[PDB]
Formats: structure tokens, C-alpha cells, sequence
């Protein structure tokens, strides 16, 4: 035949999405040439993204895509593939496949992949307001946590002392875990929740997280760190 | 009867802009004959009065039912809201006297 | 008898590598409680990674690790496992195993997983000559490329016209690709390279890129746009 | 002896600061009796001579060996080097005479 490279698979995606690109070849001994994926941002220049040897036994990626992108090829079908996982805004580009020698020999006309900025979450996003805090021993401390959706009372409060693992403080947003002092208070339902330390103590020096266990994925707050001045 | 000034906790707040920054003024009042003020240090050291209890829309004071504590919050805190804040107890009691609290810092970081 | 969870398996892995985590349980009937891995990258907060049911019949994962991670439990050995495939640098964290009902009551003290690359800043960077230029038909244009390191004569020149894929012009820095007019010329070796157009033609309206093929990552230059000016 | 003035390419150079900006003045010369001058327009809008072939330090002219073209380069080009540039052929063969080029623009982009 005549040498030919045709790309397929492009389209619009949201950040964190998945996309798989196909490049089909003809007109040369496909199982002998290195194959490549080179991309170009909509306004920027060219950057190489993946390469696979003729027999498929050798792969090469730049560091920006290692762990996300996977180049593969099926020599029986004379096609080349690129699996793009957890797409970022930096991945919006035209994706060409190119027969690779010590140069890039033939280029396909490329497929277009557009990573939107659409969709915020799709998971319940927790928001802790105070976000860092320093009060003297005996003060009253208030940490608020805001849920994007309604979670009822399915809200958990964790305390992580320095250098140690998180510890269960309060579950279902009001009930107290065993071995926890009474100065810790929990309240709220639906979207607004509050953790109250009625009288700060040096042993309360830690970082506090909220967490909804309503639906998957179970999401945490950003954490509120509590220093103690004196 | 010497009554002690209110306390203003926390001494430092680090809240990201767009969120609510809530302070807590605690006052163990001897009488019911008092009002509360919330001040902010202007660059000229002039204590600028933000809000009062009882009573701008962004500066709200709420009274907790425990008869000791008050929540003073900045709704949708802007970045230049960073500065020095304090609460103040005015005594309408037999003698009229103002007693300010220890000043505290508030930082508003960027998102 | 106290409940204890002990994690092992963390180590240094290169991006795209693989790792397996273990968690040894004791102090409760392991067969009837849900187990889960929660991770925390340095300086950041908590995020949930995987969950297994008590009998092992049900698994749950967030979208960031689906297909990559596989949680498993051996109720005979009272142990929990997390198989981590195609690791990314974002996966660098301390991984805790935890007992899950509608809160994480018991936490292990965590094992540290680090995903990093030693490539750092040993990349070859290519810069190109006038960033853009505007000459008339028949003019003699000259374009330079510069390499951060010595690359011998492993330099390539490509021509990209608007809406089209790059076309190979010059390989090994002096050779001329098939079907390229004799007016294109390439010079240089080691660090400094030059592309010369002996007589600008209307069909030379394009942007020109250089590219080293000496060592990965195969990097391109910023390009030089050549406008046939009014 | 009617002879045409030289040409000065490219008409617009857009160089990042710190690089080498290279113009190309081409002259189809009737004789060997001539020199070349590289002018830059002042804010007063008349030619300031930078360098001449044959003979500053950051303005070097070289004779491309094709007997037609000359490379006139700005080494480590600064930001304020942007302006209007041109070349001029000074014939010394009978009737000394100067014929300027078409003016070309230089733009230096900041890093
Ligand atoms: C247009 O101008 C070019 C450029 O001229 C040069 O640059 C300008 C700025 C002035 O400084 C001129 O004086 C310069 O010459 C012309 O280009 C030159 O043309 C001459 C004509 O031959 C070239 O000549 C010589 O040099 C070479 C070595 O480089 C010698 O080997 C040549 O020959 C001798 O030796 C022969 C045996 O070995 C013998 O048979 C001869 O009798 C002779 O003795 C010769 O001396 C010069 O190299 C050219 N330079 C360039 C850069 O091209 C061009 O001719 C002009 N055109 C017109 C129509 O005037
Ligand atoms: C210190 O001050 C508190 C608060 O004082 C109040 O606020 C300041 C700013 C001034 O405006 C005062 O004028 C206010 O009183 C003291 O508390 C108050 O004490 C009252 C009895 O002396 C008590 O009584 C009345 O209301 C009862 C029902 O309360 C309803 O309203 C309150 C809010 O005010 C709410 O928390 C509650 O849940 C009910 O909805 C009623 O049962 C009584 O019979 C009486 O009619 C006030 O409730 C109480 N206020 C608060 C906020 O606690 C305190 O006594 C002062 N201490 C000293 C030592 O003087
Ligand atoms: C930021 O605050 C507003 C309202 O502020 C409240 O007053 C403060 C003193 C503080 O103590 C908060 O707990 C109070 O809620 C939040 O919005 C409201 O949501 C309720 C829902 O029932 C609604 O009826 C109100 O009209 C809302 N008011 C406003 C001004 O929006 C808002 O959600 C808070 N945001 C964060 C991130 O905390
Ligand atoms: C920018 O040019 C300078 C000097 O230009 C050279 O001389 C001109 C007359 C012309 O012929 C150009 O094509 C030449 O490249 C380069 O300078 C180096 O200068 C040092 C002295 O400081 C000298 O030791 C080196 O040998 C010179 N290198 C070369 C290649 O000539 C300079 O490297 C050029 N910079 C860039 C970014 O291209
Ligand atoms: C006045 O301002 C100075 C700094 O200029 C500060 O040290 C001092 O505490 C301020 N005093 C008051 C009452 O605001
Ligand atoms: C703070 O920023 C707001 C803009 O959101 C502006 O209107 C206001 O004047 C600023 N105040 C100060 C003291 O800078
Ligand atoms: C250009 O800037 C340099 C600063 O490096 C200065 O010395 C020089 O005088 C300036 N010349 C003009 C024409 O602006």
C-alpha cells in the first residue's frame, strides 16, 4: 500500500477522566519500526509523550506522564494505542502518532483531546473553615466543617496528634468515642457541623479532620491545626 | 466590684479567603448591664468599631446560649481583612467603664 | 487484649513501578469487620484509598486508583493487603490500614510509600533563534537552534504549516529528508545548529522546530514562525 | 551605471533578550568598489552608524561567502535594542554614492 497513519479516540473529557487513543498504520513493516506519540498544546509547541519499540518489548515515557499514560501496540492489527488515565488540564493537546527512527519519519494528522474545567467534584467536598489556630489553655475552640451535599449526621471527627496516626473523636456528628474527654463537643446535621473544645488543654495540640461517611468516595476535610500559645 | 475584661480567642486565625472566620469573645459578666463591641486596629492604631451586641453586613456578632461566650465572625473574609482584632465590654452598670480585651491577629491566605 | 494493626511494605519506587502493602491484624474477629487503607501525603491531609468487606466479597475504590490498586484480605492469616500498580508521584504518602464501620475507629501507625524520579533536571533543553520573523518571497532566512548539552549531530528539523502535522525536513543535522527542496540547508554540531532557507518560497509559510534525539526525554525547541509579510 | 540599493531581511525580527539577533543584508554589486554600512535609526529619525564592513563590540558584520549576502548581528541583544534598522551600500567606484535599504523592525522580548 502507501504509508498511512490515522489517529482516533480524541474528544472532550473532564479532569480525572480516562481516554484511549488509537493509531492505525499501513504501508510499511509495522512490527519493525519504533512508534511514538507526540502532542502539541493548543497554543504551545511540540513535546514527546511516549515511545514503543517495534516488538513492543521496550517502552519510554517522559516523567510528566509516567504512571498515567501507557503506550501499547498490537502488531497483528497494525495499530497503536495510548491509554490516558487521570487527565489533567496540561493534557489538552493534539496527539500525533509518528513512526520513530533516529528521527520522526511519518506523522498522522492527529486527534484532538480537550480537558475541560467542567464538573467540580462529583464527590461530597468537605470544607473546614478555621484551617489553623492558636489559643491559650482554657480557651474555647470552635472548628466548623461544611459539606457540599446533605449527609445527614453521617459526619466523623478525627484527631491526629503529631507524629501519630489519626484517632477517632466523634462519630455520627454528636456521639463521643470511648476514652475521649467531655470537653470535646460535636453538633450539626445535613451540611453544617461544628467541633467544640470547651477548654483547651496542652494534650489537645493536634490537627483535626472532619469526614463524611455518607457516600463513596468517603472524603475528608482539609484539616484544622491547633497550636497552643503560652 | 472589680470585673475582669473579656478574653478574645483565638490569638491567631489562619482562614482561607472566601470562608468564614469566627472569633470568640468570652465575658464572665458580673451584671446584665453591659454591651459588647468588636474592634479592628486601623493602620493609624485607631480602634475601628466593626459591630456591637446588641445591634456593615459582613461583621456579625451572635450570643451563645451559655451566657458567657459570643461568636464574632467575618462572613466571606476578604484577603485584606487581615489585621488585628479585639472585643470590648462596655459596662452600663452603676459605673460606666470600657474594658478592652487582648488583641488577636487574623491572616487571610489565598486559595 | 488490645487491638493492634501493623503495616509493612512501604519503600522507594520509580514512577510506573509497583509496590505491595501488608497490614497484620489482632485483637478482634477479623472476619466480620470492614478493612480499608487511608493515605496522607507529606504536609497534606487524609484521603481514602480502598475498602474491603469483612467476607471479602465487596471492594470499593476512588476513581484516582481504580484499576491501579487492588485491596485484598486473607482471613485465615488475619492480614490485609494493598496491591499498588502503575504508581504515580501523587501516590507518595503514608498509608494507614484501618477498621471501618461508619468511622475509622482503629488505625495502624502507617508505612511510608515514596514515588520519585532521579531524572530531576538533567534534561536537554532546546532554544530557537528569532521566535518569529517576517520576510518576503525570495529572501534568505537563517534559523538557529541551541542545546543545553552536547548532542553531537543528533539534531532534527521539522516544518509545521498551519492546521497540518509536522513534516520532517533535516535529520542528523545535515542530511535532507526525501522530497524536500534543495534550498533547505542544515549546519552545526555539538551545541549550535543552523537551518538556512536559500530562497524563501510561498510554500515555506510555516513554523520550524528543532529536536534532539540523543537522549530521552526527546525535547523540542520553542519553534520559529516565518511569516511571509505583507 | 544604474545599480539597485541593497535589501535588508528580515523585515521584522522578534528576539528574546540575551539571544543573538541576526539580520541579512543582500547586495548585488556591480563592482568590487564599495563598502557596507549598518545603520540604526535614532529617536531623531536619522541614521546612527553601528558598524561597517570592512573594519562597536556588540555589532559585528560578516561576509557570507556567496558574494551576495552579509550577516549583521546583535550579540546578547538587550531590550532597548528594539527599533528600526537598515543597511546601506557606499560605492567608491566612479561617483561615490550611498543607497540605503528598506528599513526593518527589531523587537526584543523579555525573558
Ligand atoms: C561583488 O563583490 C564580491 C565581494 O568582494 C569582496 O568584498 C567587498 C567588500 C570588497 O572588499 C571587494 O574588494 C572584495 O573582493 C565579489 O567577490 C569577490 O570576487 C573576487 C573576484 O575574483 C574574488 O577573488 C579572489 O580571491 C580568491 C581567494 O578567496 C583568489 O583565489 C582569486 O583568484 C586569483 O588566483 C587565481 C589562481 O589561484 C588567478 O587565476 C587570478 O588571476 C587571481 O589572482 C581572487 O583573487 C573574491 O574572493 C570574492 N569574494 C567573495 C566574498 O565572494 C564579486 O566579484 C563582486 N561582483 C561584481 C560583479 O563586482
Ligand atoms: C451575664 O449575661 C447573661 C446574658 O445577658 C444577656 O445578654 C446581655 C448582652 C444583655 O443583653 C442582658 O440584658 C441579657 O440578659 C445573663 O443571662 C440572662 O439571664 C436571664 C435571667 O436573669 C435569662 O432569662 C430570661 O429568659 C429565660 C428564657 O431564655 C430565653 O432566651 C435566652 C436568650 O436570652 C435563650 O438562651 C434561652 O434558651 C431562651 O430562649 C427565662 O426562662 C427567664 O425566666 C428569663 O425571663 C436569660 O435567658 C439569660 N440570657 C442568656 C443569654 O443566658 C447572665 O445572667 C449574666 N450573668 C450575671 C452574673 O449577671
Ligand atoms: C458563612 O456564614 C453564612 C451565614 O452565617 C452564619 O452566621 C455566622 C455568625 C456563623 O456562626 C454561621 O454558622 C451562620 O450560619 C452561611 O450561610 C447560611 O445558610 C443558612 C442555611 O440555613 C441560610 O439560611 C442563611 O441565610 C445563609 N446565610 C448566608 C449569609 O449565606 C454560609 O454558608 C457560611 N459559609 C461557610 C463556608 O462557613
Ligand atoms: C552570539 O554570538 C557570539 C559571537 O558571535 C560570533 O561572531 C560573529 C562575528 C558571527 O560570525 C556569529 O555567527 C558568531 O557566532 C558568540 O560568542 C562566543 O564568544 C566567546 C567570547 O566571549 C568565544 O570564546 C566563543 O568562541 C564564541 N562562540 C561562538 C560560537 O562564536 C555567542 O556564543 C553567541 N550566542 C548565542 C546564544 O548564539
Ligand atoms: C500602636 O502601634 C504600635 C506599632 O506602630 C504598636 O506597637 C502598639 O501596640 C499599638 N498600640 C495600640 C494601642 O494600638
Ligand atoms: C479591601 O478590598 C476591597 C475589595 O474587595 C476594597 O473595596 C477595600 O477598599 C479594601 N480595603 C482596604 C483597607 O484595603
Ligand atoms: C540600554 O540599556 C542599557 C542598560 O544595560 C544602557 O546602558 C543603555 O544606555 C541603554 N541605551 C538606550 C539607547 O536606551
Amino acid at each position: 500500500m502507501e504509508v498511512q497513519l490515522v489517529e482516533s479516540g480524541g474528544g472532550l473529557v473532564q479532569p480525572g477522566g480516562s481516554l484511549r487513543l488509537s493509531c492505525a498504520a499501513s504501508g510499511f513493516t509495522f512490527s519493525s519500526y519504533m512508534m511514538s506519540w507526540v502532542r502539541q498544546a493548543p497554543g504551545k509547541g511540540l513535546e514527546w509523550v511516549a515511545t514503543i519499540s517495534g516488538g513492543g518489548a521496550n517502552t519510554y515515557y517522559p516523567d510528566s506522564v509516567k504512571g498515567r499514560f501507557t503506550i501499547s501496540r498490537d502488531n497483528a492489527k497494525n495499530s497503536l494505542y495510548l491509554q490516558m488515565n487521570s487527565l489533567r488540564a496540561e493534557d489538552t493537546a493534539v496527539y500525533y502518532c509518528a513512526r520513530q527512527l533516529y528521527y520522526f519519519d511519518y506523522w498522522g494528522q492527529g486527534t484532538t483531546v480537550t480537558v475541560s474545567s467542567g464538573g467540580g467534584g462529583s464527590d461530597i467536598q468537605m470544607t473546614q473553615s478555621p484551617s489553623s489556630l492558636s489559643a491559650s489553655v482554657g480557651d474555647r475552640v470552635t472548628i466548623t466543617c461544611l459539606a457540599s451535599q446533605t449527609i445527614g449526621t453521617w459526619l466523623t471527627w478525627y484527631q491526629q496528634k503529631p507524629g501519630k496516626a489519626p484517632k477517632l473523636l466523634i462519630y455520627t456528628a454528636t456521639s463521643l468515642a470511648d476514652g475521649v474527654p467531655s470537653r470535646f463537643s460535636g453538633s450539626g446535621s445535613g451540611t453544617d457541623f461544628t467541633l467544640t473544645i470547651s477548654s483547651l488543654q496542652p494534650e489537645d495540640f493536634a490537627t483535626y479532620y472532619c469526614q463524611q461517611v455518607y457516600s463513596i468516595p468517603w472524603t475528608f476535610g482539609g484539616g484544622t491545626k491547633v497550636e497552643i500559645k503560652r | 466590684r472589680p470585673w475582669n475584661p473579656p478574653t478574645f480567642s483565638p490569638a491567631l486565625l489562619v482562614v482561607t479567603e472566601g470562608d468564614n472566620a469566627t472569633f470568640t469573645c468570652s465575658f464572665s459578666n458580673t451584671s446584665e448591664s453591659f454591651v459588647l463591641n468588636w474592634y479592628r486596629m486601623s493602620p493609624s492604631n485607631q480602634t475601628d468599631k466593626l459591630a456591637a451586641f446588641p445591634e456593615d453586613c459582613r461583621f456579625r456578632v451572635t450570643q451563645l446560649p451559655n451566657g458567657r461566650d459570643f461568636h464574632m465572625s467575618v462572613v466571606r473574609a476578604r484577603r485584606n481583612d487581615s489585621g488585628t482584632y479585639l472585643c470590648g465590654a462596655i459596662s452600663l452598670a452603676p459605673k460606666a467603664q470600657i474594658k478592652e480585651s487582648l488583641r488577636a491577629e487574623l491572616r487571610v491566605t489565598e486559595r
